[PDB]
RNA sequence: GCCCGGAUAGCUCAGUCGGUAGAGCAGGGGAUUGAAAAUCCCCGUGUCCUUGGUUCGAUUCCGAGUCCGGGCACCA
RNA sequence: GCUUGAGUCUCGUAGAGGGGGGUAGAAUUCCAGGUGUAGCGGUGAAAUGCGUAGAGAUCUGGAGGAAUACCGGUGGCGAAGGCGGCCCCCUGGACGAAGACUGACGCUCAGGUGCGAAAGCGUGGGGAGCAAACAGGAUUAGAUACCCUGGUAGUCCACGCCGUAAACGAUGUCGACUUGGAGGUUGUGCCCUUGAGGCGUGGCUUCCGGAGCUAACGCGUUAAGUCGACCGCCUGGGGAGUACGGCCGCAAGGUUAAAACUCAAAUGAAUUGACGGGGGCCCGCACAAGCGGUGGAGCAUGUGGUUUAAUUCGAUGCAACG
């Protein structure tokens, strides 16, 4: 309600180390089972190499580059009725909710398996494909779209 | 109200007639009158004007 | 094609609607803006935001011609009386002066009772 | 007695070149409510008025009957 | 007889006091024409409505009616109701000051006469805006409403009628007394009048408040305090300001004004609290931020049903149902 501490924080990949990728495993962990996540993650993004042939480090943040938003609706209960008035989003929610859209996408999109299920998603992000890049604009088309409010 | 100014710039000067008639004897008409509403709501608004 | 070279730019500012008209010197139309006309409708529009877009539109179509100065008259309250104004600035468009038109009587006719709820 | 029309869900009604028919309401089961409503979700057990016929097959098409409805029964 | 009550005269002062007639400027609507083009208008949204037969917007000219921004005020005038642009004409009252004059000619007042907001009525005018009725659109369970688009009487004028209002200060008129404080408006005397100004002395008027008064709230020199003169009025609530009769009215209806029967109260102020689709300030995984669920599925469990010879009793909003 009105607690205001700080953020917590994560522990590193289990070899690269970076938080960044840190909360990413936890946003696609499940069940607790942290290791299949790792597994199932950590196998995919380096799975590129098939994909391409080389230091496939970048790779992750430039997919991720085609799935960050940077405006967002935000209903409020004023005017009688309901507003709107979207609002941008600061980086520390950027990155996150992308890795969501990135995952939260990865799922439906019935492949082989989670594993590489996964992994053509990232070669889709860049490349823009899957819901994961479609909700950005079907999210934009509302904010920034729909400035008459904001 | 008549604004003029060289030196081409956005300044304002605009809200400088804001005080003399503006959006306020504008929806001081808008709806309906008040008759006997005024005379009375005048004369009691006056006495918020003392402290 | 005739190259008024600056004319006086009316804004209608209202607050169901507001829209802008960049007639000539004498007063005569040269190119007209609306709200409701400007892709959002139903009532989306009114904010000032939303009406720079629609005098902005008038820049496609008094552009013909050749504006190079104009002048600003406002009347009526409402969310775009100052919008529109800004963006006109913004457009390229100059200035010659700016003033407010609105309608403002001694008492004569009797506004309407209207709203009661 | 005469001519014209109606008869379809519990009510009021819509409907079909002939093969398995619907709406508003009421009814019912969920919901939400402190509880009722109002509102939200899901729900038709109709021998299509009777009796003859055409037909492979009739709520539908043909004849008749009851009932209701409209009109009429006048010169004398 | 007298002059301080009351009144007359003189000379000034302020005023939206009244009746008549003029006249000005802003805005609305409408008519005509120019420019210009697909929207306008409206609402919480919408829709009715108006738009390609060209609206809206814009500009020019014209017609007409109503009301007079700013000044405008805790302001002023009036018996009350009420009365706002500027000008003229006819007219009433209030107040001050040197004074001069009359000489108790005064106060109140049942009945009586007259004046009375608005709505309404009659005859004849007028009619822009607004707007009962009425008609559409919307809202809603319904919506004979609030909202939206229209709109008739009416609102305006003359002349006559109706007489009511929370016609309220809910406080009759006239007079004399009784601590104070701050202010407003208007007259007059005076002060290096050297000033915006400073000191008094009258009228009217706001706010605070002492004594006292008051059931309390509160009133408090403009009294609801202390007194005097005259008048109107009240006697529990409902029934009822109704019926009947009279009077008045064109008609609405007004005025005067009961009973039967019925209840044990009706009522006034103030206190405590509860609540408010009242206000201010707060806290709680209350919300917002996210993580995972329930709602669908199969199975477990309980409950309401339904059933049963029995389905033992209880638990039932959050506080009932592993």
């Amino acid at each position: 309600r009105r607690r205001v501490i700080g953020q917590r924080k994560i522990l590193p990949d289990p070899k690269f180390g970076s938080e960044l990728l840190a909360k990413f495993v936890n946003i696609l962990m499940v069940d607790g089972k942290k290791s299949t996540a790792e597994s199932i993650v950590y196998s995919a993004l380096e799975t590129l190499a098939q994909r391409s042939g080389k230091s496939e480090l970048e790779a992750f943040e430039v997919a991720l580059e085609n799935v960050r938003p940077t405006v967002e609706v935000k209903s409020r209960r004023v005017g009688g009725s309901t507003y709107q008035v979207p609002v941008e989003v600061r980086p520390v929610r950027r990155n996150a909710l992308a890795m969501r859209w990135i995952v939260e996408a990865a799922r439906k999109r019935g492949d082989k398996s989670m594993a590489l299920r996964l992994a053509n998603e990232l070669s889709d992000a860049a490349e823009n494909k899957g819901t994961a890049v479609k909700k950005r604009e079907d999210v934009h088309r509302m904010a920034e779209a729909n400035k008459a409010f904001a | 109200i008549k604004v003029r100014e060289n030196e081409p710039f956005d300044v304002a000067l605009r809200r400088f007639k804001r005080s003399c008639e503006k959006a306020g004897v504008l929806a001081e008409v808008r709806r309906r009158e008040f008759y006997e509403k005024p005379t009375t709501e005048r004369k009691r608004a006056k006495a918020s004007a003392v402290k | 094609r005739k190259q008024v070279s600056d004319g006086v730019a009316h804004i209608h500012a209202s607050f169901n609607n507001t829209i802008v008209t960049i007639t000539d010197r004498q007063g005569n139309a040269l190119g007209w803006a609306t709200a409701g006309g400007s892709g959002f409708r139903g009532s989306r529009k009114s904010t000032p935001f939303a009406a720079q877009v629609a005098a902005e539109r008038c820049a496609d179509a008094v552009k013909e011609y050749g504006i190079k100065n104009l002048e600003v008259m406002v009347k009526g309250p409402g969310p775009g009386r100052e919008s529109t104004i800004r963006a006109l600035n913004a457009a390229g468009f100059r200035i010659t002066n700016i003033t407010d038109v609105t309608p403002i009587p001694h008492n004569g006719c009797r506004p309407p009772k209207k709203r009661r709820v």
